[PDB]
């Protein structure tokens, strides 16, 4: 057994030197164990809310004003709007104005600290987090594609049937190359969609918002990386199929949100103007008058 | 002769065991003029940069590169943009000798500026992904800064008017490009979807679908293909005014 020791203690002290080595790494995993939640339960009962609530939009901007963490201050100042359920209301403004700061304010994603903001009777707060992203629809400026084939990327829970994936593509205006593509359907999209160009997959994932069908769907800068004639024609075939759908519009070019209902400009985090666009334009000293200058 | 880049008869494929790209391309892109690539969505814009960069394989065609052959030190900044995780200072010199007059003069074409004033430990603060995450036009324009600090004499630029306004976009239009880039004679192509800027163009080329269509200037596509023309005086919405 003296043989035994003389054999096994460096075994011992080596043992136990990479047991505290990889002791180490449940420790960093314990240290992100302990994260916070985001309270994905809601306030109201689920029963108490309708099975179509947004079948209007009705939206009111009561108060609002968000911050992104509890140390910063307020992105969006005090904001008053009011939105009809079949209206076109397109956002514009300088960058770093909190126009997508907005669009998280919608779905709860930046801190709210002020507002009542309720949708069609029920209330934003209240809502349940997965009941409320998953009968809206945001469409973002960078298009995130995930790895995949087309049906995968387009529809992950297979819920519709594969006409309505071609009538959502048909308004996203990607038949003719999705067609030529000789997956037809089930093609292979890359760990990123980096097989196609960056406006195809901003269409691509302009076409997955096109098939959730929900009442309630803000744009932010989606038409900001497509070209003009395709935006024109993407332009031409939304408001005309989503009639009744109300569009929040976050436009990168302004001779899209001058064909509207309403605009609001901001800046500075609080609303400057909250009218029609064409009376907008015939007010001779407005900042979307001189948007619209500046840009042609 | 001033030819940067004389491919002609090019013919440029993606998949090796796939159809070509980019069909038959034979553009005569001249040095030290501005040179806008204008095509619609998916129709080898950013393709042909990358042929011309020789990263895509050709079946057949042959590149004629110019230096003052072989491919000399060209900048460039793709449509996604690409960050090194270090500070804003290092990611725009990327390894060039430091000139605080260049780099004042970069930083005020691409207006950064309250940028790195709002950075919290300004020009020193750890970017990308071992760092502070951005909002985009910030990356965008970080991409075309180093860009611009490059001394390259030829530069490539894709599209930076995708995450920024009207404002950064002019901006970055007057000031920098055809300010700072043509007193020094820097050769530049840019392609981009805001047809508002190629009236300030020494030289335009089309495309669709992989197939470039009749280049040359304004003044030639006033005569060459008319119907583009008036495409794009209706898509410019300035249709009373007659681009030159
Ligand atoms: N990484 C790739 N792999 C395979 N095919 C590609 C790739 N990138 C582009 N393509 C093909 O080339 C065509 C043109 O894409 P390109 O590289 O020119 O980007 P782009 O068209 O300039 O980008 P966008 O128009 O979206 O700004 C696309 O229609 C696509 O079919
Ligand atoms: N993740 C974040 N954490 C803290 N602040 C942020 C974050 N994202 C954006 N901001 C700040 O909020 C402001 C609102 O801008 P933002 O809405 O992101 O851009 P835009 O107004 O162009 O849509 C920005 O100036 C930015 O400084
Ligand atoms: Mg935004
Ligand atoms: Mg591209």
């Amino acid at each position: 057994y003296a043989l035994m020791v003389s054999n096994y203690l460096n075994w011992m002290v080596r043992n136990l030197a990479d047991m505290e080595l990889q002791l180490g790494a449940v420790k960093r995993i314990h240290g992100l164990l302990k994260t916070e939640a985001e309270s994905y339960e809601g306030l109201l009962a689920p029963s108490l809310i309708p099975k179509n609530w947004p079948d209007q939009g009705k939206i009111q901007i009561q108060n609002l004003s968000v911050r992104y963490d509890s140390s910063l201050k307020p992105v969006l100042k005090h904001v008053n709007a009011l939105i009809a359920p079949g209206q076109k209301i397109g956002i514009c403004g300088r960058t770093g104005s909190g126009k997508s700061s907005f669009s998280l304010a919608f779905f709860r994603m930046v801190d709210t600290f002020e507002g009542h903001i309720i949708i069609d009777g029920i209330d934003i707060a209240k809502l349940p987090l997965h009941t409320l992203r998953s009968r809206l629809s945001i469409i973002l400026q960078d298009p995130v594609l995930f790895s995949g084939t087309i049906r995968f990327n387009l529809d992950p829970e297979r819920k519709c049937s594969d006409s309505t994936l071609w009538e959502a593509l048909e308004i996203a205006q990607l038949k003719l190359v999705v067609k030529a593509l000789p997956g037809g359907l089930d093609a292979i999209i890359t760990e990123g969609g980096e097989n196609f160009s960056q406006g195809q997959r901003q269409l691509f994932c302009l076409a997955r918002a096109f098939v959730r069908k929900t009442s309630i769907f803000i744009m932010d800068e989606a038409t900001a990386s497509i070209d003009m004639a395709t935006e024109n024609i993407l332009q031409k075939v939304v408001m005309t199929a989503f009639a009744d759908r109300t569009v929040v519009t976050i436009a990168h070019r302004v001779h899209t949100i001058l064909s509207a209902d309403l605009v609001i400009v901001l800046k500075r985090g609080a609303i400057l103007e909250f009218d029609k666009p064409e009376k907008l334009l015939s007010r001779k000293d407005s900042v979307f008058a001189s948007f619209v200058r500046a840009d042609k | 002769d001033n030819c940067c880049v004389q491919i002609m008869g090019g013919y440029f494929t993606w998949t090796p065991d796939g159809i070509p790209t980019l069909s038959n391309i034979t553009i005569r892109i001249p040095r030290g003029q501005l040179t806008m690539i204008v095509g619609q969505v998916g129709c080898g814009k950013s393709s042909l940069l990358l042929a011309a960069l020789g990263e895509m394989q050709k079946v057949s065609g042959a590149v004629f590169w110019s230096s003052l052959r072989k491919r000399g030190p060209v900048a460039y900044a793709s449509q996604k943009p690409w960050l090194l995780n270090a500070t804003v200072e290092e990611n725009i010199i990327f390894e060039s000798p430091f000139n605080k007059q260049r780099y004042k003069m970069v930083i005020e074409a691409c207006s950064l500026q309250p940028d790195i004033d709002i950075l919290p430990h300004g020009d020193q603060t750890q970017i990308g992904e071992r760092g502070i995450n951005l909002s985009g036009g910030q990356r965008q324009r970080i991409s075309v800064a180093r860009a611009l600090y490059q001394h390259a004499n030829v530069v490539f630029l894709d599209d930076p008017f995708s995450a920024l306004d009207i404002h950064l976009s002019d901006h970055l239009m007057q000031a920098g490009i055809l300010e700072l880039l043509r007193d020094d004679k820097r050769t530049v192509v840019l392609v981009t979807h805001k047809l508002q800027y190629l009236p300030h163009a020494d030289w335009i080329i089309a495309m669709k679908d992989g197939t470039i269509q009749r280049e040359g200037t304004l003044k030639d596509f006033q005569r060459s293909e008319c119907q583009l023309f008036e495409h794009w005086k209706t898509l410019m919405n300035r249709q009373d005014q007659e681009l030159e």
